[PDB]
RNA sequence: GACGGUGGCCAUGGAAGUCGGUAUCCGCUAAGGAGUGUGUAACAACUCACCUGCCAAAUGGACUAGCCCUGAAAAUGGAUGA
């Protein structure tokens, strides 16, 4: 790395000290565990309502931004930076801000690898594998006992138990059915509304 | 398996760094010969790689 | 069979259409051991495999693993089984590892062959070369799969992997199929399945009872993805095996009662019997149960192996019993672990009971498949065939029934002859002449005479032992010598060795002939038979004796007392062969010449002309060592012709000390042959080969040549052409920046020339050499040409009705038809690209009409000056821009040559000349009884009038004139811009996805560029097109193989020659020009050394004369 | 070269003479004499002849024989040493006079071996055994 | 699997021995240090496990074993074969 | 899906370099090449017919794999439009030779055609899209107003501002 | 986390950041070079540059000269005098 995390401050104080938290409303959502591919596309709905802002080093210089703005910093005793997160600027209503990103929440292809929920069904990856291979793979639900030169595995469902949520799921078994459940990330940590912090909710109140 | 084991094998032998003095295989991210006779040279070829 | 004799076989061999020719074959002799081992046991005239493996057959496990170890041999393997004969014969064709003529030759010695294809690698130069010929011929070749007991014994896997192996093999073969033909629909058949018998009435009806299911051929009648009516096999030999699908079926049949045909189908792909009571329920034909091989048949084998490994005496027996065959004798006689197996696999091994039937089913007659193999190789030529209307006298009716005649006339075909002065067993002695005695010997010299031989050997000089029971007994082939005649017969006399001296008439070859007898005549044809030559490669067809048509007129006959391959050697007993056979010429004949097909007919359309070239033109102009053995080489090359189809011995184009080959190492092999297995001399090799074409890029500038392309003002094209040479030998007088003329006499007789480019298509045809030597010289004495006049024009456009030079024609309007007569030296070889431009009726006794070349056109007379021109400008076309080599890729132009020049330039050179000849000026019109000046006028018809007052007998002497023409021309070329037009073969390389990049890398390394790629329809295989020079294309296949695992298959097609950047120079011979100093790297390249030992080539022309002539070594240059 | 002994080397070294001793060719090829240059396997020490084999291969020459075979070195095979030896047995083979044969560099004797051949030699070189009816 | 590497053992005595190894027809016995057990849920004639309490000693033993399954002549990119520690610093779940 | 018979079977979208006819397309793309049973010659018709004088060298060509049932849609890039604008004989039969002979604007005639083709990507549209268009090709040079391969947030060749519709 | 215009233009079935070559520009973002390597026929994948999480206070280079080491081998046994 070698720097202020990786490089000198005078690149990330330019889009942090200049772009404030100065807006109608804000929601602090965890969405850095998802790929930029589909995040940048679903940023089209986000940039209409406002934008994403600030590098998370200046989270303790946010106090001098909450003196300028009418809203305070610590409303429910949190600085609102404990994990990898963002701040989505918002001008939606109290109930509709809780479903502004949850209606379009989705995972994407990763660069350093992330888990997916194995409670929901695993989509069908490669189809038309070897018969011997199929036979060998007893962990698959619908398995065969060697059929002809070529045969389908026949799997459009989860190949392992339902219960394992995102974080503690088997990533090694998602390589068997290559296409995996993209239904993680872009979730609220807290729902702020200028001096009125609600709990994180997937749906509207 | 054979790819997952050949890599392992390589890691234990072929993918380390030799000296340009003692030829002594150090370790994959080495930086000095680690010998008295050399004088910890700080001159290090990575040991060669081949398909045959 | 343990017992068979030649008395029974000779009678059954006479009849035809129920014999069936079969042959052994492989890609590099891979899976040869397996095939042979099983056959030896079967054969009875060699007394089984106990007294077997004689008459040259070396079995090896290395080969199986993967190994060539090529060899040329033959075992006499006839079978008197039932009521028929079976001419199999163990053909072992060595072939060659790279693509060639050799491969084409050797491999074509087989009728109805079984082919081992893909060892553990496919899409190679090995597989697409030897078997390239075999799968092209529709001769119903059967799919022989590699060893399966490797998967049981050596690697140690379950029989379930057998299926996988089979699948892999199929996949490998798919690629091969997609080189020729098409393989989009055959990729479905490159799998393992049996989709029939899914219904309830089939699953418990024909699985319990017999019934019947079809095993006939589908779609293709080759070796691609078919059962071939139950003759597909899994050929093994670790303790000897002779088995396949049929064997597997048989065992299955024995368990409850299912038909063999049905079973075979099941066993080709996968089939799923549940094994409750051999009745099946559906649900297992979409999901599965367990395949057949691991359930039964191979399972038993596996078990047996396991038993052996552990060492069990009764367990093995039990296993054997289970396997559905007898248990044998040796179970409590020895300890018998492997011994038992061996014992069983001598009883099991005679495949003649099973395989013969299958063969019959496959192939009803050899007469049928002969019609489909004429159109697949050369029979008229590469253009037309005998099956088409061109060349049809009595061939189509003949090769439907096979052979030329039913009474045996004999023919020839090359398949490389045997090595002389080593084997010389065909003799004129009583015991081979008597055909019965020899036969008797053959049947008795396996394990019967062996004992006798042994007795003779050990106990003739007396006392081998000291105080022992050897001399006491003194055996005469009784109790002691009876032992050691079952594992291998010690000293049995295998090939019936030479009792009397050598008289070498040995030959390998193929001939298809009818019922041949002893004392049969054949009309021998000469060393060069013209009629035969005239028949092949054209639609002509006729049969007449010599009436002066050939070179040698002859009315003599040669004997032919036998037909032999040398399989049982000597003059054989089995000579009554049917229409179609694997044997070649016999008797006292080893003549398999190119222009002499040995036949009973005095002349006939040749059934097979000699083989075609894989890559056109591989040559080397070698010379021999020690003085008396110079013609020895030539003599050897007559024998070399017999062996390999191409060698420059007949018709001199490049002289008789030159090889002609197609291949990478073929040339090398040829070179070694004439030190070793023909003439026993030793010769000077030279591996630098193939001189490239020397193309001039553009004309010269304004000096003494006003008709030109403007300027030559460049620094360098790739290397410098201005400051490297010229400008001071004869450039001090005239020309500053270069030299395109001469000043030896100094404007008494001078000239100026130009070298333009010529279009490439035109060049190609010229360099092919359609014109003859008589087309360019002596048309008054011989017949005056007509058909040849327009052809020349169509190639190089120049005529006597062109008085605006070569420039008009080269640019505008290509392919005209006019007369190109009155030409002296059309090219370097007199059939090449260069031409001397007529742009005048008469300058001043110069540049009109050849020595005797005429178009029926004269300005005043045919007389002119053709003697000094024709010899001079021949030498101008043979010394290039760097000295030596022919001008190729060029159309030459002569601006002017002027004799009788009364002008002159005052200088020292001129003065010297004056002093020498004592002439006030040049001439021809005048004389003082001094000097020379030879012309066409004197030899043709005396004095010259009309075109000039007096005949030319004055001016610089003739020799000098001749010299000077060469010089100026040489100078001009040297100063002109030039580039190396490298020789090229385009590489249409059959490649797969992973090995394209690697292939490209090689190309990059060794010059050239990838133009484009063509993809095969519906397969992973492609074919990449890329130019690559000829010199670097040698050792290419080997390199490719090394690079990966031979996954790309090269094949070098000839696609002309191209201009690529390399320094086109070599140190000038003249020392005045070497004062400039041509550099040691750039003006003496390693690519540009093809001249010191790569240019001794002359059937036609290669003359280089020493320049400048002027009386004596004191009077040559005094003031000069 | 060659080399192939035996099993064993058929035990100890014995000679009739080292370097500079004539023995007859005992061969149908027109070599009439065999004169030693040196013996194969002799590593040797300071001042000591490279000493004759019991049945072992030698660098030799045709000193008096065919002129074609004359000059040019030749690997040979000693067959009988005039000067004696004991074997692992308790016998002392001893001969009239020294003898050997000219041979191939794979050991092989050319024509047929004349006269008596010690069994050790035969054991050493199977070709020798093959090409004689006297092996005593 | 060309010459399948075949390792056998005794626990209590705590020794490992290598029969077949690159065609070696010898045994390479190597005595493990005290406090080292060895089980093996093999998948396709592969994997041995060695469990122990003293990190320092078990590891050493493993290393020794690894060393023993090595050829000292010819190339190392030739044979890529022997015993090789896939997962060290591994701790069972209690 | 698996290649066993010819399409319709492998029904899926694939980006292709189809467009040229003597260098940029000899026979098919490198993705559809190494595959099983499918006609590899019918990919010649989509470039030869649809792009006779359009962009040849490494074109942005989408084609749905149904085989003799393809839309021949042309989504294009900023280096294709320029090529299209330029005359036929200098584009094609010049695919193993370099070319730099374009001076046609994409800042006015191609300006408004950018948003109609691309309406759902990571980039912002109108304000942002005009600048990317203004520099995404090396063949065309344009008139004074915008220029390729130099900064578009300062001096350009006349325009100093971050965005100004020329 | 390490995106898009985009397979930029070339060469080139193909080489898309990465056979190789050139120009090397912008959008959106805390964040991402028409790209450091590995790798891929080539794409991808990974890794880097580049950005944030956590731990929680020091860190990074570049030289300079003191002692020690490397260099640093010869002949009877062996000399800071021991």
């Amino acid at each position: 790395m070698s720097g202020a995390g990786s490089k000198r401050k005078n690149v990330f104080i330019e889009k942090a000290t200049k772009l404030f938290t100065t807006y109608d409303k804000m929601i602090v959502a965890e969405a850095d565990f998802v790929g930029s591919s589909q995040l940048q596309k679903i940023r089209k709905s986000i940039r209409g309502i406002g934008a994403v802002l600030m590098g998370k080093k200046t989270m303790i210089r946010k106090v001098i931004r909450d003196l300028a703005d009418s809203k305070p910093e610590l409303d429910a005793l949190n600085t609102y930076l404990k994990q990898n997160t963002c701040i989505i600027f918002c001008k939606d209503n109290i109930a509709e801000v809780k479903r502004v990103i949850n209606t379009q929440r989705v995972g994407a292809p990763a660069k350093a690898g992330v888990f997916a929920p194995n409670d929901v069904i695993i989509p069908a990856g490669p189809t038309g594998m070897e018969p011997t291979q199929t036979s060998f793979l007893q962990d698959l639900k619908i398995a065969t006992k060697i059929n002809r030169g070529q045969i389908d595995i026949v799997n459009e469902v989860h190949i392992i138990k339902t219960g394992q949520k995102v974080g503690a799921s088997e990533a090694t078994l998602l390589q068997k059915l290559n296409i995996k459940p993209f239904t993680y990330g872009l979730e609220p940590k807290i729902i702020y509304d200028a001096g009125a912090c609600y709990s994180p909710s997937i749906s509207e109140e | 398996i054979e790819p997952s084991l050949v890599i392992l094998a390589r890691k234990y032998k072929c993918d380390k760094m030799i000296c340009r003095k003692c030829y002594a295989r150090l370790h994959p991210r080495a930086v000095n010969c680690r010998k008295k006779k050399c004088g910890h040279s700080n001159n290090l070829r990575p040991k060669k790689k081949l398909l045959k | 069979m343990v017992l068979n004799s030649l008395d029974k076989m000779i009678q059954l061999q006479k009849n035809t259409a129920n014999i069936r020719n079969i042959c052994v074959l492989a890609h590099v002799d891979h899976g040869k051991t397996t095939l042979a081992d099983c056959l030896i046991s079967s054969n009875g005239i060699i007394s089984s495999r106990l007294a077997g493996k004689l008459r040259y057959m070396d079995s090896r496990e290395d080969e199986q693993i993967r190994g060539i170890t090529m060899k040329s041999s033959a075992i006499s393997l006839h079978y008197a089984t039932g009521n028929e004969e079976y001419l199999i014969n163990l053909i072992d064709s060595p072939g060659h590892v790279d693509f060639s003529s050799e491969v084409s030759t050797a491999v074509r010695i087989c009728d109805g062959c079984i082919i081992v294809v893909d060892a553990v690698e496919g899409v190679c130069p090995q597989t697409q070369a030897v078997l390239r010929q075999a799968w092209l011929e529709n001769i119903r070749p059967v799919l022989v799969i590699n060893k399966i007991d490797r998967l049981i014994v050596e690697l140690k896997f379950t029989p379930q992997e057998a299926y996988s192996h089979l699948k892999n093999i199929l996949e490998q073969i798919n690629a091969l199929t997609g080189t020729l033909f098409t393989s989009k629909v055959l990729e479905e058949r490159a799998e393992r399945e049996t989709e029939s018998q899914v219904n309830p009435n089939s699953e418990q009806g024909e699985q319990v009872y017999d019934w019947s299911t079809g095993l006939e051929d589908t779609d293709d009648s080759h070796l691609y993805f078919s059962p071939e009516q139950g003759n597909v096999v899994f050929t093994s030999a670790i303790d000897g095996w002779g088995f396949g699908i049929e064997h597997f079926a048989r065992i299955y049949s024995q368990k409850i009662g299912i038909k063999k045909e049905v079973l075979m189908k099941t066993l080709w792909g996968d089939y799923y019997i549940n094994m409750k009571a051999k009745k099946i329920m559906k649900g297992d034909q979409a999901k599965g149960k367990k395949p057949l091989f691991v359930q039964l048949i191979l399972e038993n084998i596996w078990s047996l192996y396991d038993a052996v490994l552990k060492k069990d005496k009764d367990k093995i027996d039990k296993i054997v019993t289970s396997l559905g065959l007898k248990i044998g004798a040796r179970e409590a006689r020895h300890s018998d672990p492997k011994v038992q197996i061996n014992a069983i696999c001598s009883q099991w091994l005679p495949i003649s009971h099973a395989v013969l039937a299958m063969v019959c089913q496959k192939l009803p007659s050899p007469l049928d498949i002969t019609a489909e193999r004429v159109e697949r190789l050369m029979c008229t030529g590469s253009q037309t065939f005998d099956s088409f209307p061109p060349e049809t006298q009595a061939l189509k009716a003949a090769f439907m029934k096979c052979g030329s005649e039913d009474t045996a006339p004999v023919i020839i075909f090359v398949s490389k002859m045997f090595a002389v002065d080593a084997k010389a067993l065909p003799q004129n002695k009583p015991r081979p002449l008597t055909q019965e005695e020899i036969a008797q010997r053959r049947e008795r010299a396996r394990q019967r005479h062996a004992e006798k031989l042994a007795a003779a050997q050990g106990q003739a000089p007396l006392e081998p032992t000291q105080d022992g029971s050897a001399i006491e007994t003194c055996p005469k082939g009784e109790e002691p010598r009876g032992d050691e005649q079952q594992v291998e017969s010690m000293t049995p006399k295998p090939v019936l060795q030479e009792e009397n001296n050598q008289e070498s008439f040995i030959a390998f070859a193929r001939v298809f002939s009818g019922v041949a007898r002893r004392g049969k005549k054949i009309f021998v044809l000469g060393p060069k038979y013209s009629p035969l030559e005239f028949l092949r490669r054209v639609p002509l067809g006729f049969s007449a004796p010599p009436d002066g048509l050939p070179q040698v007129p002859h009315m003599a006959y040669c004997a032919l007392e036998n037909l032999y391959l040398l399989m049982g050697r000597e003059l054989e007993y089995l000579e009554e062969v049917p229409p179609g056979n694997v044997l070649g010429i016999g008797g006292l004949q080893d003549f398999v010449l190119k222009s002499a097909t040995l036949c009973s007919l005095p002349s006939c359309p040749p059934f097979i002309p000699l083989n075609f070239e894989a890559t056109p033109i591989v040559r080397v102009a070698v010379e021999p060592k020690h003085p008396s053995e110079m013609p020895q080489l030539v003599k050897g090359m007559k024998l070399l012709n017999q062996a390999d189809p191409c060698v420059q011995i007949l018709i001199q184009e490049t002289g008789e000390h030159v090889l002609v080959t197609a291949g990478e190492v073929h040339l090398q092999r040829c070179l070694d042959d004439l030190k070793e297995r023909f003439a026993k001399i030793h010769i000077s090799v030279s591996e630098p080969i193939i001189p490239f074409r020397e193309t001039i890029t553009k004309p010269p500038k304004v000096d003494m040549v006003n008709e030109e392309i403007g300027k030559q003002q460049k620094v360098a094209v790739i290397h410098q052409m201005k400051e490297d040479q010229s400008k001071i030998p004869e450039g001090i007088q005239v020309d500053s920046d270069g030299l395109i003329t001469i000043t030896t006499p100094n404007k008494l007789a001078t000239l100026s020339v130009r070298a333009m480019p010529l279009p490439e298509e035109v060049t190609q045809i010229l360099e092919e050499n359609s014109d003859l030597i008589r087309s360019m010289e002596q048309l008054t004495s011989s017949l005056n040409e007509g058909e040849n006049t327009h052809m020349i024009h169509q190639k190089t456009q120049e005529k006597i009705w062109e008085f605006k030079g070569k420039l008009e024609q080269h640019l505008t309007g290509r392919r005209w038809r006019n007369i190109v007569d009155q030409i002296w030296s059309f090219g370097p070889r007199k059939c090449g690209p260069n031409i001397l431009v007529n742009k005048s009726e008469d300058f001043q006794n110069s540049v009109w009409t050849g020595p005797a070349d005429k178009a029926s056109k004269e300005a005043s007379r045919y007389r002119d000056l053709g003697n000094s021109i024709v010899s001079g400008f021949q030498l101008a076309t043979l010394s290039g821009p760097m000295c030596e080599e022919p001008l190729m890729g060029v159309c030459f132009v002569l601006e002017k040559w002027d004799l009788s020049k009364f002008e002159e330039q005052g200088a020292s050179d001129l003065a010297k000349e004056g002093q020498e000849e004592n002439e006030t000026c040049s001439g021809g019109n005048e004389n003082q009884e001094l000097q020379d000046g030879c012309s066409e006028a004197f030899e043709k018809r005396t004095s010259q009038k009309g075109e000039s007052p007096l005949t030319d007998c004055y001016g610089p002497f003739s020799g000098q004139l001749i010299a000077t023409m060469k010089e100026a021309c040489r100078y001009a070329l040297q100063v002109k811009p030039q580039r190396l037009m490298a020789a090229m073969y385009t590489c249409d390389i059959m490649a797969t996805g992973d090995v394209l990049g690697r292939v490209y890398a090689v190309l990059s390394k060794r010059e050239g560029r990838v133009l484009q790629e063509e993809m095969k329809e519906g397969t992973d295989m492609f074919i990449i097109k890329a130019v690559l020079p000829v010199a670097e294309s040698f050792g290419f296949a080997d390199e490719i193989r090394k690079r990966t695992s031979g996954l790309a298959s090269p094949q070098l097609v000839f696609s002309h020659w191209e201009i690529i950047p390399s320094d086109p120079f070599w140190v000038p011979t003249t020392e005045e020009e070497y004062l400039h100093f041509g550099e040691k790297a750039d003006s003496e390249n390693q690519a540009r050394k093809y001249m010191n030992a790569v240019r001794k080539r002359k059937g036609l022309y290669v003359e280089e004369k020493i320049v400048e002539h002027a009386e004596k070594q004191r009077t040559l240059s005094k003031n000069k | 070269m060659s080399k192939a002994q035996a099993v064993g080397s058929n035990y100890r070294v014995s000679l009739g003479l080292p370097v500079g001793a004539v023995m007859n060719s005992a061969d149908n090829s027109g070599a009439k004499n065999l004169y030693v240059i040196a013996v194969k396997g002799i590593k040797g020490r300071l001042n000591r002849l490279p000493s004759a084999g019991v049945g072992d291969m030698v660098m030799a020459t045709v000193k008096k024989g065919k002129p074609e075979l004359r000059k040019k070195v030749c690997t040979g095979l000693v067959v009988r040493q005039r000067k004696h030896w004991k074997r692992k047995d308790g016998v002392y083979i001893y001969f009239e006079d020294n003898a050997g044969v000219m041979c191939n560099p794979k050991g092989e004797v050319k024509g047929n071996i004349l006269g008596p051949v010690a069994k050790e030699c035969s054991d050493l070189w199977p070709k020798v055994a093959t090409n004689a009816g006297t092996i005593v | 699997a060309h010459f399948p590497i075949n390792v056998a053992v005794t626990d209590g005595g705590r020794v490992v021995e290598i029969r077949n190894f690159f065609g070696e027809k010898i045994v390479r016995r190597i005595e493990l240090l005290d406090g080292i057990t060895c089980y093996r849920n093999e998948k396709a004639k592969d994997e041995i496990v060695l469990t122990g309490n003293s990190l320092e000693l078990l590891s050493q033993s493993c290393a020794t074993i690894q060393l023993r399954s090595a050829i000292k002549y010819k190339d190392v990119r030739k044979f890529l074969d022997g015993i090789y520690v896939s997962e060290r610093n591994v701790l069972e779940s209690n | 899906m698996p290649p066993k018979v010819d399409p319709s079977e492998k029904v899926e979208v694939f980006l292709r370099v189809c467009g040229g006819e003597a260098g940029a397309m000899s026979t098919l793309a490198p993705k559809l090449g190494p595959l099983g049973v499918s006609p590899k010659k019918v990919g010649d018709d989509i470039a030869k017919a649809t792009q006779p004088w359009k962009g040849m060298k490494v074109s942005v060509k989408l084609t749905i794999q149904n085989r003799i049932a393809v839309p021949e849609v042309l989504p294009s890039a900023s280096a294709l439009v320029i090529k299209a604008l330029k005359e036929p004989p200098r584009d094609r039969k010049k695919e193993k030779n370099i070319k730099h002979n374009g001076n046609i604007p994409l800042e006015e005639i191609c300006k408004i055609a950018k948003t109609m083709r691309f309406k759902s990507l990571a980039v912002d549209f109108k304000g942002s899209v005009l600048e990317i268009l203004g520099t995404a090709h090396s063949v065309g040079c344009k008139v004074n107003g915008k220029s390729p391969r130099d900064i578009q947030a300062g001096i350009q060749s006349g325009e100093i501002e971050v965005v100004e519709p020329k």
